[PDB]
């Protein structure tokens, strides 16, 4: 398997009096291992997976010192972008951040990322060669001027290449017993009649990790993209996840229906055909 | 400009009447950020109703999951109120016990 | 671990 | 870890010359490195910084420094001194491989620059002068090389000449 | 260019009170920190000023004795509770960017002088002297001398009026005062400052020469009364 560390901040303005939110968290492949939130109460980057806690005071105490240079630096920002857009202070405004980097399975740095958006839209990236932007506006230009200037790649880079990379190491050993597992999903079948000659056939994903994971239907072992409800993959509560995709079937005709589940867990593909 | 969100609402473990489970709702694919969510038990909400913490997808959406601790039965109807800057008035979805 | 410097657009 | 060494206290000049302010640095990772400088009563205003790239970084009022890793050093010039020049400089340095949030710069214990100006026409000669409603002397025009009695020392006006009252 | 104001400027106060200085900026700014130096040597950085929770403080330094506190990004305060000579200093608030390359900039500074008895705040005596004319026989010019005297504490701020407006051209204050008496461990201090100009500049009677000593003492919310005042003398 191949691996991601990926941290996520979000930052709201808050018209007035008062401060912005700011949530931030980090994630390990999907699962959740650290947040901050502003409104909390500790004002600190607290543990959210039992396999954090055993880092020591320092690692909390630079943790919290860090993400409050990124809350403070995202107040900042959602002042000057208000100043680009030449937008008022009655308005609430959403900025979101994304950054992070993935893993082949010789553990070797894949590739590393950036990502910055302004009310739910691009706004400026980094590109995957690490030295360069892509500026998505005319005020995401100014930006991009003012962080080649200022070597903002360069020092992305070395922690996207470097720090990056061992912490996501150092996460997956001492993490190994959840991180590195695949909970594999268990799947079933189940028939409701919807009409006089037709009937409706679900093929369930249960308690699986990791989330990725492909439900098809099949008619005669030819794809139905057509005639079929997908729900998206959901999250369980427990770090594992959930899914079904289903199908309206012309009744008696039952054979010749096939739903398969493709996932990392599964040694082979399975294929489903309801049986009475 | 505003996504509205998508809403499951649904258990943990599978439905078994008279035994401990979660009851979930994931709201999912929503901007801007701020959103109510409540969890019904015939009608009238519940309070001890936990949250993730909110982060995004790859399109910049959101999503969230709420749930609380609970054991249903066949009398028992429960559901997710959902109101969000993109709704005129709130949108109620009841839990189906096969979905 | 968090990146340390963030870089004001 | 991170500090930098500034290794003299006092560095003295005449007006015109080469002046040169050393600092050295240790640094775990790679260094960006900087200048500030602090006139009497006001807090320290920035000169220069390396960032990356060029090694010879040029600022303000003919001021430089160049990146030099095998010495590891930042060593501030300036090819002629002017009087206005003569303040406390500091050097500073910054790990951009750290990853433990402590933002600030870390500086040196700070180099005292003493500009001394030139003296064209000198004539050592002492005065004593006379309140106008008692007495006090004075010893001026002078090149720049007890309990109950005072002396202050040297002050330099703009014809310039050096001056000291007793 | 991020420009930090800070209020007061001069303060003297004594052991036991506590003084809160302000810091404000003219736009938000990510990071903040308090730093305290003594004049002509190294900066000590106190703490951090987080927006919004407590300072992050350094080793020797605590929140019951230097409360600060970040409502904003662009104000912050620092108060320095139960003072004490050693307490004395300049009280430097800086401020910068996250970033890599970002600029760290510093402020005006706030000096604080803390005394034991503030019964020994006495201000200057300004006494004005002529050239001579042995001076004007031999350079065609004329030296003015001023010297302030017999104050407390050490900070004064010495300036020439000519005709009744100022001059820095041909004029000269010392870099620091001396002590009175040097053996006593806090005594009076003296300053002395010189002015030259042309010997028939002098000699027209109808010229005005004035010395002005701004001293900075107590102010009037304090208990003849040693005030902040400037004091001056005539030729």
């Amino acid at each position: 398997g191949s691996h991601s560390m990926r941290y996520f901040f979000t930052s709201v303005s808050r018209p007035g009096r008062g401060e912005p939110r700011f949530i931030a968290v980090g994630y390990v492949d999907d699962t959740q291992f650290v947040r901050f939130d502003s409104d909390a109460a500790s004002q600190r980057m607290e543990p959210r997976a039992p396999w954090i806690e055993q880092e020591g005071p320092e690692y909390w105490d630079g943790e919290t010192r860090k993400v409050k240079a990124h809350s403070q630096t995202h107040r900042v920002d959602l002042g000057t972008l208000r100043g680009y857009y030449n937008q008022s202070e009655a308005g609430s405004h959403t900025v979101q951040r994304m950054y992070g980097c993935d893993v082949g399975s010789d553990w070797r740095f894949l590739r590393g990322y950036h990502q910055y958006a302004y009310d739910g839209k691009d706004y400026i990236a980094l590109k995957e060669d690490l030295r360069s932007w892509t500026a998505a506006d005319m005020a995401a230009q100014t930006t991009k001027h003012k962080w080649e200037a200022a070597h903002v790649a360069e020092q992305l880079r070395a922690y996207l290449e470097g720090t990056c990379v061992e912490w996501l190491r150092r996460y997956l050993e001492n993490g190994k017993e959840t991180l590195q597992r695949t909970d594999a999903p268990k799947t079933h079948m189940t028939h409701h009649a919807v009409s006089d000659h037709e009937a409706t056939l679900r093929c369930w994903a249960l308690s699986f990790y990791p989330a990725e994971i492909t439900l098809t239907w099949q008619r005669d072992g030819e794809d139905q993209t057509q005639d079929t409800e997908l729900v998206e993959t959901r999250p369980a509560g427990d770090g594992t996840f959930q899914k079904w995709a289903a199908v309206v079937v012309p009744s008696g005709q039952e054979q010749r229906y096939t739903c398969h589940v493709q996932h990392e867990g599964l040694p082979k593909p399975l294929t489903l055909r309801w049986e009475p | 400009i505003q996504r509205t969100p998508k809403i499951q609402v649904y258990s943990r473990h599978p439905a078994e009447n008279g035994k401990s489970n979660f009851l979930n709702c994931y709201v999912s694919g929503f901007h801007p950020s701020d959103i109510e969510v409540d969890l019904l038990k015939n009608g009238e909400r519940i309070e001890k109703v936990e949250h993730s913490d909110l982060s995004f997808s790859k399109d910049w959406s959101f999503y969230l999951l709420y749930y609380t601790e609970f054991t249903p039965t066949e009398k028992d109807e429960y559901a997710c109120r959902v109101n969000h800057v993109t709704l005129s008035q709130p949108k109620i979805v009841k839990w189906d016990r096969d979905m | 671990s968090l990146l340390m410097w963030i870089t004001q657009v | 870890a991170q500090s930098v060494a500034q290794p003299e206290d006092q560095v003295n000049v005449a007006e015109g010359n080469p002046l040169t302010v050393k600092c050295t640095y240790s640094v775990s990772g790679n260094p960006y490195l900087f200048w500030y400088v602090q006139y009497p009563n006001r807090g320290l205003q920035f000169l220069l910084k390396y960032i990356t790239g060029d090694n010879l970084v040029k600022g303000s009022y003919g001021f430089e420094a160049e990146f030099n890793k095998s010495q590891t050093s930042f060593h501030l010039k300036k090819p002629s001194a002017l009087v206005s020049d003569s303040a406390l400089y500091f050097c500073a340095v910054r790990d951009i491989n750290s990853g433990a949030g402590s933002y600030q710069l870390t500086f040196g214990k700070g180099t005292k620059l003493s500009v001394i100006p030139n003296i064209q026409n000198p004539d050592p000669a002492v005065y004593q002068l006379r309140d106008s409603d008692k007495s006090v002397c004075l010893f001026t025009d002078f090149d720049s090389q007890d309990s109950d009695v005072y002396i202050t020392d040297k002050c330099v006006l703009d014809f310039k000449s050096n001056s000291a009252v007793a | 260019s991020a420009v930090i104001s800070q209020k007061p400027s001069r303060d003297i106060k004594q052991r036991g009170t506590s003084l809160t200085i302000q810091c404000q900026v003219d736009s938000q700014v990510t990071m903040m920190f308090w730093y305290r130096q003594q004049p002509g040597q190294s900066l000590t950085l106190i703490a951090t000023a987080n927006q919004g929770s407590e300072a992050t403080y350094e080793s020797g330094f605590v929140i019951d004795k230097f409360p600060i506190s970040r409502p904003n990004l662009t104000f912050s305060t620092l108060t320095v509770s139960n003072m004490s000579p050693e307490d004395s200093s300049i009280y430097l608030c800086s401020v910068g960017g996250s970033g890599g390359a970002d600029t760290q900039y510093f402020g005006p500074g706030t000096r604080l002088t803390v005394l034991e008895d503030l019964k020994n705040v006495f201000p200057p005596e300004v006494a004005v002297f002529e050239p001579s004319e042995a001076e004007i026989s031999h350079t065609q010019k004329a030296t003015l001398v001023c010297l302030a005297t017999g104050f407390y504490p050490d900070h004064v701020e010495l300036s020439w009026w000519v005709n009744g407006k100022e001059v820095h051209s041909g004029v000269c204050t010392d870099p620091q005062p001396l002590k009175e008496q040097p053996a006593l461990n806090d005594s009076r201090y003296a300053l002395s400052s010189r002015l030259r100009v042309s010997a028939t500049f002098w000699q027209d009677p109808r010229n005005h020469f004035r010395c002005q000593v701004q001293f900075y003492g107590l102010s009037e919310n304090d208990e003849a009364k040693p005030v902040t005042q400037i004091v001056s003398a005539e030729a």
